[PDB]
């Protein structure tokens, strides 16, 4: 697998057109706030194609 | 008055535009800036740009990822506000920077 292609599976909201974001933050899931740590429904939001 | 800063959180984990006016250049950027806790002028880069008595006027609108910029120069007498008369201000630039945008400052 090539991991240097990756692609967002999780956001807060839709893009607006041609919106462009690199922002790397964790994605909170649900109602616990992350701190910038992953665990239960705090996730890294980007993921690769391999 | 000589820059502005727009962006969502103006700084740190996400992206924002720097204008500067430089006497006889510009400059126009783009970034996850830190700039300071009170910005000042006087004595990363995923997108970059180059080149009382008046009043100069401007408007600023984000629409489709663009960024139009229009304006207009004139004197005046008018010392207290703005002078009541009329000129319409003309495009100056319509840039491709595709940020998301929710605050702004001044650069003084
Ligand atoms: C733009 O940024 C603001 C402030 O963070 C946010 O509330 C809004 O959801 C964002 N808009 C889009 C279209 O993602
Ligand atoms: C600011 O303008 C001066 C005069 O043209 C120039 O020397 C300087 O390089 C400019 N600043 C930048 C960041 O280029």
């Amino acid at each position: 697998g090539n991991y240097n292609y990756l692609y967002r599976l999780f956001r807060k909201s839709n893009l607006k057109p041609f919106e462009r974001d690199i922002s790397t933050e964790i994605y909170q899931a649900g109602s616990t706030p992350c701190n910038g740590v992953k665990g239960f429904n705090c996730y890294f939001p980007l993921q690769s194609y391999g | 008055i000589r820059g502005w800063i727009f962006g969502t959180t103006l700084d740190s984990k996400t992206q924002s535009l720097l204008i500067v006016n430089n006497a006889t250049n510009v400059v126009i950027k783009v970034c996850e800036f830190q700039f300071c806790n009170d910005p000042f002028l006087g004595v990363n880069c995923t997108f970059e740009y180059v080149s009382f008595k008046n009043l100069r006027e401007f408007v600023f609108k984000n629409i489709d990822g663009y960024f139009k910029i229009y304006s207009k120069h004139t004197p005046i007498n008018l010392v207290r506000g703005l002078p009541q008369g009329f000129s319409a201000l003309e495009p100056l630039v319509d840039l491709p920077i595709g940020i998301n945008i929710t605050r702004f400052q001044t650069l003084l």
